[PDB]
RNA sequence: UAUAUAUAUAUAUAUAUAUAUAUAUAUAUAUAUAUAUAUAUAUAUAUAUAUA
RNA sequence: UAUAUAUAUAUAUAUAUAUAUAUAUAUAUAUAUAUAUAUAUAUAUAUAUAUA
């Protein structure tokens, strides 16, 4: 049958070592498993190339400058009789910026009570964040609505996260 | 359409309309640059501009080329019959229809609209050799034909 | 004799090749060598064909369709089977008494049918056959059905243009065979020094990994300018997706000459099927599939031949010069061309030098030169099988310092080739055998007393032959000896 | 300049009423010019210490027919043609290109 | 058909102002036609005879262009209306501003 | 024929010469029954082979 | 009354029931749907555009159809040549109705050369010099149409006359192929939308739909689609799929006034509660597929937010597939299992998928799924069905029943659906582990392993050599490197060529003379070098296998040893487009994961082979009774015993070349190959099988090793 | 030309069949609302058991 | 006092079944209108046969 709940823990082959995170498994992996220089050929510097080669992995980039360098293309005649897509229309809201929920507020049921009030408990949603902490991020088209859009977006993650990924 | 076709609109309310479809020359004239940018200079970029018009020409025009008037006008022309060497025959040696119904006159007159990309030049082979005399009655045929 | 694959010594990387456009891939610029110089010529060949008006010419039309058919012919079952699986309810003239497997018989029954509908059938077996030889293997006949034959004209017309104006076919026009023996005269005349080459397999060595991959890709580029809406031959352009952008895929349409091609790869990269059903063995027929060409009549040789000039041309050209020693050697080595320094037809061919000045070139330069052309060779799996000895071998023609000489043993008095378990012969046809087996002893020049003393005797055995009905009469009849006089015996 | 096309020979717009083989043209006069210089030569002297003048007569003769052949080529150049190119500058995909 | 058409012109007198009977587009002539071309010249003279019948205010100008149209090669006139030409159309006129 | 005779035009040629042929051969009394090479007898070649 | 013009896609169902179940099964879902639909899209039509195809340009052909009204109301009448047309306005004088005279009418009967005088001055007669226009012109007005040819367009073409005149003037094909125009016509009806395969200028009340998918590279008319596509496109005319099933269509996804949300958009609940006892008690040629956009999210972050993760189209998945495993829109399912790799539903998603692209661009991605990617997904949502049909699957990868070969690259996820898929079932006969061929089979084969041997011939070289030849490798930028990477290339060649080639050729019945074969090969050279008369299929994958094999570190290399072996394969395998592995997949394991769907039960059937005693005891074989022996060369399913009786009685044309061995192994041979799409679409067939004897107690002993020749006959079973 | 017979076409009438539309009745399906029953989940109360 | 399990009661949500109301679709029956086909009768026209 197929899992429906996430592993509490991820487990490494040969290491016995536990992980909280499959990112923290998939940097041991990515490390400490590869230095193993027991064959004819396990030299150390392959291992440096393997290393590297892993870390510089990325396929799901929109944009690819890198390799699309040298794409020598010969013009077509058919090719540009397609005309650009220009009529996009959106009935959503006109905003690329989004309020957040950064530090969500606390429930009190025992002692401080009455200093915090959802609007869940009227059956209600509110306008505006409210939580403990409320922030303003780009995410583009995040209320667009009509049609699928141009097809290239940016996101950016509230500050308590890295958010390297956009730069 | 030179003004053929004439054609006209009706008069009424035509409230929210939008026809995004032109531009100015400028950008025409960049995007042309950009196009001959995108090709291999050498004949390869040209042929398929020269071929696609040549095709359109073909296809649209009044004008029908049949030589059967020009070979009834020659074929009767009476000469002796005792002579080693018939020039009506050197001629129509000559003017060999290659069956291509004349692929090269279309050729010529479409180059012109794009003269300054491609050239057409008279293929060497088709000249008299230097080493003739203006007796040699195929080379004078040769040379005649260039003239034209 | 199949088994055999060609050794690359220098593959084409996977990464010198573009985006797919379907089946084809394209041949990237930045690479060069032997490969990039097919690939061009190839290429150029194809763009002149593409505009041609010569062919949409009816006339023409019905000289390529009626080229297709002789008397003789093949793979008929593995048609009928095909079509048949298609739901294709082909017509049947049996009553007409004629060969099913005559490739005029399949053709009738294709006429009406409209060609796309037959396209799955070039995927189809091909039956073959076996021609002995006096000095050799047999040779291979190889026929394939008329629709696999009417795809491949592409190929053909492409190879027949690189043939008639490049090196003017090196005689493959063939319009008298007998052209070749002044050339060969000259070619061993003492001034001159000569050298004799010819692919160990040309047949064998072509192959779709290397060679007609490339050939593919240059036609298919080739035809690019050109209305992209143009059916050819009754096959209509079609859609096909362009995925060289990883960025920007797309789909085009294509012209009928493209589609044709995008076919043919397929074919060839799938590799022919043959199927054996050899007579002489008993019930031991199977079939196979193998990269070696079909080759089995001159349509082949425009091919080979073709290739075979572009590759010697690249060799002279460019590695040579660029990988010799000797500076004597250079010094000679150019100024020299194929246009008027080489001739091939299929495998066979011929190089002559330039006449060194009242002198020869050294022994030592010449080996220098042969072994590197036989390294070339061997970098796209070419054995050049080649031999210097001052002579001239040339289709079967033999030359010493001017005097051509026959070779009698390959025309022995007594053999014959029968490729069949029974001769399946009347007897009147033995007269025409003794006609054919005088005109070769003269022909060769023999001692012309002699010989005709014993042509007589062989014609008045010949004279004379009866039959007998399966089960009833015998009958009986010979001619008068002046019969043989009017058929040319002296 | 824009919207303009040059072009090699003389032009004339599009004539009004029904079209006729005419004899004024350019190419008509080049054709005319140039056959007539030809029979010249022909009976230059240079020819007739070599050719038979039977021949001669002949060749002067086929050359004579041409130049009366009522062809309507060089009254389509003049006149007709150059619409039809301005016509299909719209059309192909690529704009004329010219010096 | 009982020759429903000709009742429908008359029907239509008593309701123009809410439905105006016009000249069917294709009994037109094309207008590149000449007025050679007899059976332009016939539908020319059905649509003037024709004309009164409908109710359509401008069926005067368009039975009068329709005739302008074939004689345009042999009658060239001006059309003092800038937009227009004497190959436009009969049916496009329309329009009183126009005439 | 239908195989050989893909379009039209070469049929409507055949048949307008051989029909001429024919006729002038007859009436100008060169020879009748003169067998000169044409498409249409190519087919019955083929038949034969 | 809407019209949709619609052009099929790449492998578009025709033989449906309803051309509507191709375009969107969807629409068929609920009555309150169907009900809103026209179709009209006839078959006369489609059989004159099938030969019209190759001789009309694109334009040229939109620009001829483009004006013909929905229902084509006129006919093409062809005429009988003038010396049998004349007797027909005698034999019924009526029937002269424009009354040509009876003179000219006998004078043509006594002529040697009947004239077109019959023909002359007949309204709208189309002579043999004519064009396709001129018939598409009278179209348009809707009344009949006299022609002197068949090769016409636009109207369906029947006889104007009875056939007598026109027998001998045609032949009995060509007087046969008018009967249905014959008594063409048949109404059409005002509903709410129409689609059509005939195209018509787009406008206010004509859309085009598109699908995002390729065009059937088949069908004649794929041509126009770039043409029609652009207009639309500049007019904002398209309409996706979706938008049919909204009350009210409008081009666009989200749109403010529906949420979307409601049975007939979930395409997942795929529903047949209907029958008509018809013979297609199942037609397992007919697959429903469907593109899903699956959204990716990676663990979230201290405070239990998330990042806002990608969303990627997931493109033809067989929908059984997720029906059968119970899954959800709208459900985040865990994406990573406990040693990290996926979940194995997911992997049978990817592999059985044509395509993976990014959700908004057209640009494809090969998926990695190991620990490469820093902040890697661990969870996965699908959102919603970007289209959901029904494709045809009969023959269409592969051709042949005996066997087929699938190259793919070293490291794809191949033990995945060949083990764990019919282990997620174990209940209804799938394949025999012992009939498929894993690629590795004969490198394991030799005493030392091949790869053993290439290893120890490697070492002899200089390590920097070798190891400036990996990091070449690996490194993109490193184009060419000639000396490293050659030097293990001409090693590679040279081993491969010596000793894999005459194992491999030692193996031919093992590959192919089997039941029925699925094969793995690392590349097509592996079985072109050795003429193995197998059809091999190009696939690819759309995951990373580099990444892949570089996390499989129990292996006789250290994982560099695979990568050297990985590009070896690859620049020994031959250049030429590649295929999705998937399609094939889909047409071998697609058919049976709609079994459990079925609502009775399967019947079995097998195509034995008999075999005379007399050669078996004669090969020293002990065997009772007299009666032939028989052997079950394939068996085959069916649900309804009638048709499928009825479809019994063919007799096959194909012969088996039976051969078997003392120690019982047993081979079979079709002379003339059994193709796929001679079977009858109602069968199913398992994906491998082995021949076997139908009664191995009649054999006693079994004596030398024995061949005969049979015919093939399929039969019932019990 | 006139009469009689037969065939075909057109018009009108009558009958029969089929299709489409509208009205009325009945049945079934789907959607929405309300009521009743059962199942599952969650919350609260009470009882009993076990653990702390 | 808290947690967990089991039983009973009450409330809320979801699913299924049944009843009632409203809307939509389909099928069947009856009535009316329109179209098409076939048969019969009458009239007119045309063709053919026979008689004068
Ligand atoms: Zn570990």
């Amino acid at each position: 049958v197929t899992p429906i709940v996430n592993p509490s823990s991820y487990v490494c082959n040969v290491c016995n070592a536990r992980f909280s995170t499959m990112s923290a498994l998939s940097e041991h992996l990515r490390s400490d498993h590869r230095d193993d220089a027991s064959t004819l050929l396990a030299t150390p510097m392959i291992n440096n190339a393997i290393r590297s080669f892993l870390t510089a992995w990325d396929g799901i980039r929109i944009l690819s400058p890198d390799v699309s360098s040298k794409h020598l293309s010969a013009y077509l005649d058919s090719a540009v009789a397609n005309g650009p897509e220009l009529i996009v229309e959106d009935t959503g809201l006109c905003t690329s910026f989004m309020l957040l929920d950064n530090i969500p507020s606390a429930h009190l049921t025992k002692e401080l009570i009455g200093f915090t009030w959802f609007m869940q408990m009227y059956q209600m949603t509110p306008p505006l964040p409210e939580g403990a902490v409320n922030r303003i991020v780009c995410m583009t088209n995040w209320a667009s609505l009509g049609d699928e859009g141009r097809g290239l977006e940016v996101r950016l993650p509230p500050p308590t996260d890295s958010s390297v990924h956009a730069y | 359409a030179n003004n053929l076709l004439n054609s006209t609109i009706p008069i009424s309310l035509r409230p929210t309309i939008l026809c995004p479809w032109f531009a100015s020359s400028e950008d025409l004239r960049l995007q042309q640059v950009m196009h001959l940018v995108n090709i291999s200079s050498n004949t390869a970029a040209a042929l398929p501009l020269v071929e696609a018009l040549s095709t359109l020409l073909r296809s649209v025009t009044p004008l029908v080329l049949d030589p059967t008037v020009l070979t009834n006008a020659i074929t009767t022309i009476s000469e002796s019959t005792t002579q080693t060497i018939s020039p009506i025959s050197e001629i129509l040696r000559l003017l060999q229809p290659m069956g291509n119904d004349y692929a090269a006159f279309w050729k010529c007159i479409a180059s012109w609209a794009y003269n300054g990309l491609v050239t057409t030049v008279l293929s060497e082979d088709a000249f008299p050799d230097s080493s003739q005399s203006i007796t040699h009655l195929p080379s004078m045929w040769k040379c005649l034909f260039l003239t034209l | 004799e199949y088994s055999q694959v060609p050794d690359i010594k220098d593959p084409i990387p996977p990464s010198a090749w573009t985006g797919p456009i379907g089946n084809v891939r394209y041949l990237l610029p930045s690479v060069q060598g032997p490969a990039r110089h097919l690939y061009d010529t190839w290429r150029a060949a194809a763009r002149q064909i593409a505009q041609d008006p010569q062919w949409h010419d009816p006339l023409n039309q019905a000289i390529m369709r009626a080229q297709y058919v002789t008397a003789r012919g093949g793979s008929s079952a593995s048609l009928k089977f095909a079509l048949k699986v298609t739901g294709i309810v082909l017509p049947e003239y049996d009553d007409s008494k004629v060969k099913k497997s005559s490739k005029i018989y399949q053709a009738a029954q294709i006429a009406r049918i409209a060609f796309m509908l037959l396209i799955a059938a070039i995927h189809a077996e091909v039956t073959m056959g076996i021609r002995n030889q006096v000095q050799r293997r047999a040779r291979s006949i190889m026929p394939l059905n008329v629709i696999q034959q009417a795809i491949s004209a592409p190929h053909t017309l492409v190879a027949n243009y690189i043939n008639k104006h490049m090196n003017l076919s090196t005689t493959s026009g063939s319009v008298v065979t007998d052209k070749v023996i002044p050339l060969i005269l000259y070619a061993s005349t003492p001034p001159n020094t000569v050298v004799n080459v010819d692919i160990k397999a040309c047949d064998a060595s072509i192959t779709y990994n290397y060679f007609l991959s490339v050939i593919c890709g240059a036609m298919h580029e080739g035809f690019e300018v050109g209305n992209a809406d143009a059916a050819f031959m009754g096959v209509p352009s079609t859609i096909v997706s362009d995925r060289r952008s990883s960025v920007a895929p797309y789909s085009r349409p294509i012209s009928g000459l493209q589609t044709m091609v995008q076919h043919l790869a397929d074919l060839y990269a799938a590799g022919f099927r043959y199927s054996v059903s050899d007579a002489f063995s008993s019930g031991n027929k199977f079939s196979f599939p193998t990269s070696t060409f079909p080759s089995g009549s001159t349509a082949t040789s425009t091919e080979h031949t073709a290739n075979n000039s572009t590759m010697m041309e690249y060799f002279l050209n460019v590695h040579a010069p660029s990988h010799v020693k000797s500076a004597s050697l250079k010094r000679i080595l150019t100024d020299m061309t194929i246009q008027r320094n080489y001739v091939c037809q299929g495998d066979d061919g011929i190089l002559l030098l330039p006449h060194e000045a009242a002198s020869k070139i050294s022994a030592d330069d010449m080996n220098e030169l042969l072994t590197c052309l036989r390294d070339y060779g061997q970098l796209f799996g070419w054995n050049y099988d080649i031999d210097w000895s001052d002579t001239a071998e040339y289709l079967k023609l033999y030359a010493l310092m001017g005097c051509r000489i026959p070779n009698t043993s390959r025309h022995p008095p007594v053999g014959k080739e029968y490729a069949a378990p029974q001769t399946d012969e009347i007897w009147p046809s033995l007269i025409d055998i003794v006609i054919g087996h005088h005109l070769n002893g003269v022909t060769d020049v023999l001692n012309w007393r002699e010989w005709l003393r014993f042509s007589w005797a062989f014609a008045c055995y010949s004279s004379r032959g009866g039959y007998t009905n399966p089960k009833g009469q015998s009958f009986s009849a010979q001619y008068p000896w002046w019969t043989f006089v009017y058929l040319g015996i002296p | 300049p824009p919207n303009r096309m040059v072009y090699p020979w003389p032009n004339q717009p599009l004539p009004r009423l029904t079209v006729a083989p005419t004899y004024d043209s350019a190419m008509s006069n080049w054709i005319s010019t140039t056959i007539a210089f030809f029979i010249r030569v022909v009976n230059s002297v240079n020819m007739t210490a070599t050719v038979n003048d039977l021949t001669r007569r002949t060749m002067t003769g086929v050359m004579t027919a041409m130049r009366q052949v009522k062809t309507m080529t060089p009254f389509y150049i003049q006149h007709m043609c150059p619409t039809e190119l301005s016509v299909l500058a719209s059309v192909t995909v690529t704009p004329p290109f010219q010096v | 058909n009982d020759y429903a058409a000709f009742w429908k012109c008359i029907a239509s007198w008593a309701y123009n102002g809410l439905v105006t009977t016009v000249l069917s587009e294709d009994a037109f002539p094309d207008s590149s036609q000449s007025i050679t071309h007899l059976p332009s010249m016939w539908k020319c003279l059905f649509l003037t005879l024709a004309g009164p019948m409908t109710s359509d205010p401008h069926s005067p100008v368009k039975v009068f262009m329709a005739l302008a149209n074939l004689l345009a090669q042999p009658e060239p006139i001006a059309i003092g209306v800038p937009g227009m030409h004497q190959t436009t159309p009969a049916s496009q006129f329309s329009h009183p501003g126009v005439w | 024929t239908e195989y050989l005779f893909y379009d039209s035009a070469l049929k409507a040629r055949v048949m307008k010469g051989r029909y001429n042929w024919e006729r002038l051969s007859s009436s100008l009394s060169l020879n009748v029954g003169s067998r000169v090479p044409s498409l249409f007898d190519v087919p019955g070649k083929w038949v034969a082979a | 009354m809407i019209t949709i013009v619609v052009i099929p896609t790449a492998h578009f169902s025709w033989t449906d029931t309803n051309f509507l179940n191709s375009v969107d099964y969807r629409l068929t879902s609920q009555p309150k749907i169907r009900d809103r639909f026209a179709v009209y899209a006839p078959g006369w039509l489609r059989r004159q555009l099938d030969e019209f195809s190759a001789s009309l340009t694109a334009s040229e052909l939109l620009q001829a159809l483009q004006t013909i009204p929905i229902p084509v109301k006129a006919r093409c009448l062809l005429l009988p040549k003038p010396k049998r047309f004349a007797q027909w306005l005698l034999d019924v004088p009526s029937a002269n109705i424009w009354h040509i005279p009876v003179t000219t009418l006998r004078a043509t009967v006594a002529s040697k050369h009947p004239s077109s005088d019959v023909y002359n001055y007949i309204p709208d007669h189309v002579p043999p010099s004519a064009e396709f226009d001129t018939v598409t012109r009278r179209v348009a007005a809707g009344r009949d149409i006299y022609v002197r040819s068949t090769k016409v367009l636009g109207a369906p073409l029947c006889l104007a006359a009875p056939a007598k005149y026109y027998a001998g003037y045609l032949s009995t094909h060509q007087l046969d192929g008018v009967y249905p125009d014959n008594w063409a016509p048949d109404n059409f009806h005002k509903r709410e939308f129409c689609l059509t395969i005939l195209p018509s200028l787009l406008g206010p009340r004509t859309f085009l739909l598109d699908v995002d998918a390729d065009r059937d590279a088949s069908y004649p008319l794929s041509v126009l689609w770039p043409q029609l596509r652009v207009l639309a496109l500049k007019s904002r005319l398209l309409l996706p799929p979706v938008a049919l099933l909204r009350r009210v269509v409008d081009p666009g996804l989200k749109p403010t006034w529906s949420a979307d949300s409601d049975a007939a958009f979930r395409a997942l609940r795929l529903s047949r509660p209907s029958s008509a006892s018809k013979p297609t008690g199942f037609d397992f040629s007919a697959l429903p597929v469907v593109d899903i956009i699956c959204l990716f999210e990676s663990e979230p972050d201290d405070h239990g937010r998330v990042a806002p993760g990608t969303r990627l189209t997931i493109h033809s998945v067989p929908t059984d597939l997720l029906t059968s495993l119970s899954i959800q829109e709208g459900v985040r399912y865990p994406l990573r299992q406990e040693s990290g790799m996926f979940v194995p539903w997911v992997l049978l998603a990817l592999l059985m998928s044509d395509d993976v692209t990014i959700s908004g661009t057209r640009r494809s991605v090969k998926l990695e799924t190991a620990h490469a990617s820093a902040r890697p997904f661990v969870h996965i949502t699908v959102e919603r069905c970007a289209s959901a049909r029904v494709v045809d699957v009969r023959g269409s990868p592969a051709m042949y029943a005996n066997a087929v070969c699938l190259t793919l690259p070293k490291g794809s996820y191949k033990s995945t659906i060949i083990d764990t898929l019919p282990a997620m079932f174990s209940d209804l006969s799938i394949l025999e582990q012992a009939a498929v061929i894993d690629s590795d089979a004969l490198g394991d084969s030799l005493r030392p392993s091949f790869e053993t041997q290439f290893l120890e011939r490697l070492e002899n070289l200089d390590p920097k050599l070798l190891d400036r030849a990996v990091a070449s490798i690996l490194s993109p930028a490193s184009d060419t490197s000639d000396d490293a990477v050659t030097t293990v290339l001409d090693v590679f060649n040279a081993l491969y060529r010596e000793v894999m080639t005459p194992a491999q050729r030692s193996r031919l019945p093992l590959l192919t003379q089997q039941g029925r074969v699925l094969a793995f090969a690392h590349s097509d050279y592996e079985l072109l070098s050795a003429n193995i008369p197998i059809q091999v299929v190009r696939g690819s994958i759309p995951i990373d296998h580099v990444v892949n094999l570089l996390a499989r570190r129990n292996r006789v290399g250290g994982t560099a040893l695979q990568v050297l072996l990985d590009y070896c394969y690859r620049t020994q395998a031959s250049p030429l487009a590649p295929t999705p592995a998937g399609r094939l997949y889909k047409q071998l394991f697609g058919p049976w994961l709609m079994v459990p769907r079925l609502s009775d039960p399967l019947i079995k059937l097998r195509l034995v082979a008999s075999a005379p005693a007399k050669v078996l005891r004669a090969a020293g074989w002990t065997i009772d009774g007299d009666p032939p022996l028989e052997v079950s060369c394939l068996c085959a399913y069916v649900t309804d015993r009638a048709m499928a009786a009825a479809l019994i009685e063919r007799r096959l044309d194909s012969r088996a070349l039976v051969n078997v061995g003392g120690d019982q192994l047993m081979f079979v041979e079709y002379a003339p190959p059994l193709p796929l799409v001679s079977i009858p679409r109602t069968f199913l067939l398992p994906v491998t099988y082995v021949v076997h004897w139908v009664s191995p107690q009649r054999v006693l002993l079994n004596g030398g090793n024995v061949s005969f020749t049979s015919g093939l006959e399929w039969t019932f079973d019990d």
